[PDB]
DNA sequence: CACTCTACCGATAAGCAGAATTACCTCTCGATCCTGTG
RNA sequence: ACAGAUGUCCUCGAGAGGUA
DNA sequence: CACAGGATCGAGAGGTAATTCTGCTTATCGGTAGAGTG
């Protein structure tokens, strides 16, 4: 089940998420991929993944799942990087 | 006797598609796949209606590498051979072992000990038919046939018919 | 949290040094759930 | 691939019941009152041979029309149907789908109903009855004469005794498919 | 094969017998070769008490 | 009042030397310890006889009576224990494990 | 060490240069360092897995002999400074080789 | 079952959600009780009297005695129960009664626990060791499943050429001592069975069970690959995150790379240089999966790298690496630093992070891991 | 990490494992694309896991044990 | 009102079973006879 | 008509001596 | 001139010290209310 947009976790990005869309976005740009970004002289994966996290220009959602087992979807842009 | 099902494919697109007409994308790949498919569990996926109308959800990227998975949700007309019914087919072949009757997108072989011994081989007339008493069939004819064979569904089904009993002929 | 904690409680004891019982053996009589202490004791105000 | 979610202890149920014989008995997965998509409790269609042409040229067109305007925006009787489903079928679905023209062949040589009206009046006529979706396609896919030969030809049709109504819905299908 | 596996027995009831009896001379210096043959050793299979230094 | 005693026995046996440890730990050990109505020693007939998974519980202590036991019985491992994921060499739902990654159509539409 | 140990009565290992050829399985180090005996002459520099050794024992077409060389440690290297060759009890044939290197 | 829901405990204890207490509520309620009831009086009305069915034999004391029950009838007489009527026993049960046990009806049921099929594990299970030149050996488990064989068909022959009771009582005797030394070698109160040499017979449940088990020493923890050691010293001009890998251990140690754009040239660049120096590559992996060794083909050929291949370079500076020392206390005695290439062949660290590491330069040896895939790099960096 | 080490650097193996049994008695004939279940009559429900070679031995020797460690890779709370 | 064993649980006292930090390096041995045979 | 050789890693359980 | 397959070890005993703290099971006693009387 999917908590409509009465969600109630944190509107932050914690640690961990961090660091999972950075490693996929590192892969996914390793790998032939667009990028929605201007490279700008940038050759390693992890700093282009860094660089597009940095104006939230990642197209991935993150699914939290509950202990109960229902989960809500957060949009990346719409997550605060204050780490 | 043909089918309409709501059933779902699931396709693994690689990131290297990942842009605005991975729609698109999925929706060839699911037509160049599920069409001419022999599958065991549901038969032939004859074609797709609604093309405009299948929805894809969102899909989920795979810890072991960025190719995402996507569900989709696709409802087609499905033929399957079934088991314990009178259908009528067209013969497309012939010879000492039996007639291959032809339903649709199906060839259904008859075996020597399943017509009666109302039917002999030979090969007198023009196209090689069994022949004997007010029963004509040929390479092209009409024929009614009861399915009773055991499919034996691995990657691809079949058929096994008879014509024991009346009004399974020409009519 | 639980990997920490555990890993928080052990460090110390490793570096734990050497009448009331007290150090490793008080502690292991403590998680082991002893139902007889070495040396019980009382606190009466 | 699947629709249906695990119910009724499928892992190690064993031999459930033996596939599916001529007295109906139908099979796990194509029970009555499937599963739909956007929600449940969906009943199984009633689709005939003459209705499964209809449909099948419908989605045709209908796709026919569709990537037609998309690159567009981008930039008798036997013999008349086969070379139409022909020229139909050479750039609509592509790829190869050689199994599409046998089975569409068989459709166009074999169709009972050519109509729209006539198969609308045939499925009006078999929705009183409460037959099985499949009982009602083979009766209306197979043309027959005799009471006793549509028992036999089609089983699991013992609960009509009467078979006065029977024989009038009988000569009701005969006379619809004379009149194509 | 009593010298040799240094196992204080014949071969068979080799794993209820005595272990380490024999053991090969540590030749690396002299001070350790002389130490080697002048080495004892307490046959017990926990137990602080036996390890202390006595007086 | 067992479980404050508990933890004021376990400061004292930890700040006995002069190491100093956070509440939060020595507070999540006694919870943990006393979650039940009783203690639950950190042994073999304490925390490993709960109605954990069959392959977490044994991959501490007794391995084959708790897999004989589950075959004689009919247990289920649901499996999302870190143990049952290592023995299965899968993703771990814990860290960041504990949640899936997707791709929305509308953003790509957007961004490109 | 080396030893030729006797197998029945006519299978006996025997020190010898092995070949391509006739003997099966032969190590991955070189065997030109090797002699017509099967052992280095003192003097000659081996380094790698090379081959001081050389023994081969019969199986049991042609191909009627496997090579069973020790070859040298892979992490070590020096000089082999004295071969020594003898009998063991039975008669058959013992070799001893030693190399030497310097650890600065 | 000797008890049954007339009885108000007996009730109490079906009333219960775990199995394994039910089952032990159960077996204590009724392990009192040793005579069977065909009548049992009404919850209501003591005085009037309901039949329950039952058959109203006595119930023996039933004994373990090594790997035979015996039990003690009483009305006293010493029979010892045999496998087949006790499995025909267990095949009389009622599915309530083994539900209500523990047992369950399809998963596992009380009379399968009797063994009447012995599956024989495959070759892989159970493989051939190499021995010494021209010799061959067998598993102990090989031997075992052949002595089973053996006592089987002795057991097979003699019940078919017609024998006395006792030599069908010792030949079950043998097989079922056989079979359980198969399935367990260190039962109490018993002798243990000896291979040819001497040595005990290695049974699967001591493969199964203890610290080099494989539970715990194949599973819980194993051998990894892409890994070093050596002794670690100390450099003061090395920062806080760098830690100094040798040459040769960063010659060895490989990373694989995609080819991609934006390192094509360099890619190109250190498959050109060979796996001799240290900035190159071992192996150039294709598309297909077929491994290209740079070492072996050589010929300074200009392989053309296509886009999505694998490259397998050594690790380069600014490499994330793990760096672990053992024992392993707590999370800072392993962490990630940075790879940064020294000509000399030790390990080299800041002064600064001996503290969380707990190591000297007295000859202590620390492992170093190197990271796979580029979302492991980023976890490890970030982590 | 954890699962790139334990797998990836160690030991990978992939086996098919019966829908209807969840164990791993399943023949597979990639060159021929036939997976049949002869315990059950299986031919179209068959899947592939990913599982250390330590985990195939372990199971292969409870099964020997005449112990079923049954795998399925769906959920049973949905009933 | 206590006369004799009958049915109930509460203590006590001996027998089993497990299990004992992690990682690494080197060497050194043993993997089978004899009464019974042509 | 036809048809003479090769595929890379083997120990395994133990015992002893040591290093952090 | 010569080879082969199944099992240690035996009445007799005992080839034998270095560990304990749980928990489970099986003997043991130590109690306490009744089936009807003079
Ligand atoms: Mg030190
Ligand atoms: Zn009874
Ligand atoms: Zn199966």
């Amino acid at each position: 089940a999917i908590p409509k947009d009465q969600r109630a976790t944190t509107p932050y990005m914690t640690k961990y998420e961090r660091a999972r869309i950075l490693g996929t976005r590192a892969l996914q740009i390793s790998m032939n991929a667009p990028v929605f970004v201007d490279l700008e002289g940038e050759t390693d994966p992890l700093r282009i993944a860094m660089k597009e996290l940095a104006e939230k220009k990642i197209p991935l959602v993150i699914r939290r799942y509950l202990p109960d087992g229902s989960f809500e979807d957060w949009s990346v842009e719409e997550l605060i990087v204050d780490l | 006797m043909f089918f309409i099902k709501d059933l779902s494919l699931n396709i693994t697109l690689h990131p290297s598609f990942f842009g605005p007409r991975m729609k698109q994308y999925l929706k060839t790949k699911l037509l160049e796949e599920v069409e001419g498919s022999c599958t065991g569990k549901f038969g032939y996926i004859l074609c797709v209606l609604d093309y405009d109308n299948i929805d894809i959800q969102r899909g989920r990227i795979l810890p072991t590498d960025g190719s995402a998975e996507f569900n989709v949700k696709y409802r087609a007309v499905v033929f399957k051979p079934f088991k314990g019914e009178v259908v009528d087919g067209t013969v497309v072949s012939c010879s000492q072992h039996g007639f291959e009757v032809q339903v649709g997108p199906m060839k259904v072989f008859v075996t020597k000990h399943l017509m009666p011994q109302d039917l002999t081989f030979n090969a007198g007339s023009n196209p090689p038919s069994y022949q004997s008493s007010e029963d004509v069939i040929t390479i092209k004819s009409r024929i009614r046939v009861k399915i009773e064979g055991c499919i034996s569904q691995v990657s691809s089904i079949h058929a096994i018919g008879s014509i024991k009993e009346d009004y399974l002929g020409a009519i | 949290v639980g990997v920490l904690a555990a890993q928080s409680i052990g460090e110390p004891a490793t570096q734990m040094t050497l009448k009331v019982t007290s150090g490793v053996p008080r502690l292991k009589e403590i998680l082991n759930v002893a139902k007889n202490m070495k040396t019980p004791s009382l606190t009466v105000y | 691939s699947t629709s249906t979610f695990q119910t009724r202890r499928r892992r190690l149920k064993k031999v459930e019941e033996e596939e599916n014989a001529a007295t109906l008995q139908l099979g796990q997965e194509f029970q009555l009152k499937q599963i739909n998509h956007q929600g449940e409790e969906e009943e199984l269609i009633a689709l005939n041979l003459s209705e499964a042409r209809l449909v099948i040229k419908e989605a045709l067109v209908e796709r026919r029309r569709a990537f037609k305007r998309s690159q567009k925006k981008h930039k008798e009787t036997r013999e008349k149907e086969l070379e139409s489903i022909d020229v139909l079928l050479e750039q609509t679905t592509g790829g190869n789908n050689k199994d599409l023209k046998n089975t569409m062949q068989y459709l166009t040589n074999f169709s009972r109903f050519r109509d729209q009206e006539t198969v609308g009046a045939v499925i009006q006529l078999l929705k009183s009855t409460g037959l099985h979706p499949f009982e009602v396609a083979q009766l209306g896919s197979l043309a027959c004469d005799t009471a006793d030969e549509a028992k036999t030809l089609i089983p699991s049709l013992n609960n009509k005794i009467s078979d006065d109504e029977l024989e009038r819905i009988l000569k009701e299908l005969s006379n619809l498919e004379t009149l194509y | 094969y009593a010298l040799a596996t240094g196992n204080w027995g014949e071969q068979k009831k080799a794993m209820s017998s005595r272990a380490g009896v024999s053991q090969v001379l540590n030749r690396y210096t002299y001070s350790s070769t002389l130490s080697h043959l002048r080495r004892t050793n307490t046959p017990i299979g926990k137990l602080a008490k036996p390890r202390q230094l006595h007086n | 009042a067992g479980r404050a005693a508990l933890y004021k026995e376990v400061y004292n046996v930890i700040a006995s030397d002069g190491s100093y440890v956070n509440y939060r730990h020595m507070a999540l050990l006694v919870d943990v310890m006393t979650t039940q109505g009783g203690l639950t020693s950190v042994t073999r007939h304490g925390f490993n006889r709960s109605n954990t998974g069959a392959l977490m519980r044994c991959s501490f202590e007794e391995t084959v009576e708790i897999l004989f036991e589950a075959g004689a019985s009919a247990e289920l491992d649901d499996c999302r224990g870190v143990s049952e994921n290592v023995i299965l060499g899968q993703m771990a739902p814990i860290g960041t494990g504990a949640f899936d990654v997707m791709i929305d159509e509308e953003s790509l539409v957007k961004y490109m | 060490m080396d030893q030729e140990k006797k197998y029945g009565m006519s299978i006996t290992e025997t020190f010898e240069k092995p070949q391509r050829t006739n003997t099966l399985r032969m190590k991955h180090g070189t065997y030109d360092k090797l002699d017509d005996d099967g052992l280095i002459a003192p003097g000659v520099r081996v380094s790698g897995e090379d081959v001081i050794i050389g023994k081969t024992t019969p199986i049991s077409a042609y191909h009627s002999k496997r090579d069973a060389s020790t070859p040298l440690r892979s992490t070590e290297n020096g000089i082999v400074d004295q071969v020594l060759v003898t009998t063991n009890q039975d008669g058959l044939k013992f070799v001893k080789v030693r190399v030497r290197t310097t650890k600065i | 079952l000797l008890l049954d829901e007339h009885n108000e405990l007996m009730r109490q204890a079906l009333a219960i959600k775990d199995s394994k207490k039910r089952f032990a509520a159960i077996w204590t309620l009724c392990k009192t009780k040793m005579v069977c009831e065909t009548d049992v009086p009404s919850e209501d009305d003591p005085t009037q009297l309901v039949s329950r069915g039952g058959c109203g034999n006595t119930q023996p004391t039933i004994r373990k005695d090594g790997l035979k029950l015996v039990g003690s009838w009483k009305k006293p007489e010493l029979r010892v129960l045999s496998t087949e009527e006790i499995l025909n026993i267990f095949k009389h049960i009622s599915v309530k009664d083994f539900t209500s046990l523990g047992f369950n009806e399809v998963f596992s049921r009380p009379e399968w626990m009797i063994l009447t099929c012995l599956p024989v594990p495959p070759p892989p299970v159970r493989p051939s060791i190499s021995f010494n030149e021209s010799q061959r050996g067998e598993d102990d488990l090989t031997f075992k499943l052949a002595d089973i064989l053996k006592a089987n068909i002795s057991l097979e022959t003699l019940e078919h050429n017609g024998a006395p009771h006792h030599a069908i009582e010792e030949a079950e005797s043998l097989l079922q001592f056989h079979v359980a030394t198969y399935m367990d070698n260190d039962i109490a109160g018993q002798p243990q069975a000896l291979q040819k040499s001497g040595r005990p017979v290695k049974s699967i449940r001591a493969r199964l069970k203890g610290k080099e088990g494989r539970i715990r020493g194949n599973l819980m923890g194993k051998r990894v690959d892409f890994s070093a050691r050596t002794v670690i010293s100390g450099d003061p001009n090395l920062e806080l995150d760098q830690v100094g890998v040798p040459k040769s251990i960063a010659k060895t140690l490989t990373y694989p790379e995609v080819v991609t754009p934006y390192n094509i040239d360099r890619l190109t660049q250190l498959v050109r240089n060979g796996p001799n120096e240290h900035p190159g590559a071992k192996y150039v992996i294709r598309d297909s999966g077929d491994r290209i060794d740079l070492r072996y083909s050589k010929r300074a050929g200009d392989i053309q790298l296509q886009y999505g291949w694998k490259v397998e370079r050594h690790i380069m500076d600014n490499d994330p690496v793990l760096f672990n020392r053992q024992p392993s206390l707590h999370k800072m005695s392993m962490m990630a630093h940075r790879v940064k290439v020294i000509p000399y062949s030790t390990f080299r660290l800041n002064l600064s992070v001996t503290s969380p590491y707990n190591a000297d330069f007295d000859g202590d040896e620390m492992n170093l891991h190197v990271p796979q895939s580029e979302e492991t790099r980023a976890e490890l960096s970030q982590l | 990490f954890l699962k790139e080490r334990l797998m990836e650097a160690s030991d990978a193996f992939r086996v098919h494992i019966c829908g209807i049994c969840g164990l791993m008695t399943v023949i597979a004939k990639l060159n021929h694309n036939q997976f049949e279940c002869k315990g059950c009559d299986n031919k179209i429900d068959i899947y592939q896991i990913h599982i250390p070679y330590a985990a195939k031995l372990l199971f292969q020797e409870l099964m020997a044990m005449n112990i079923t460690p049954r795998l399925y890779t769906d959920r049973s709370r949905d009933f």
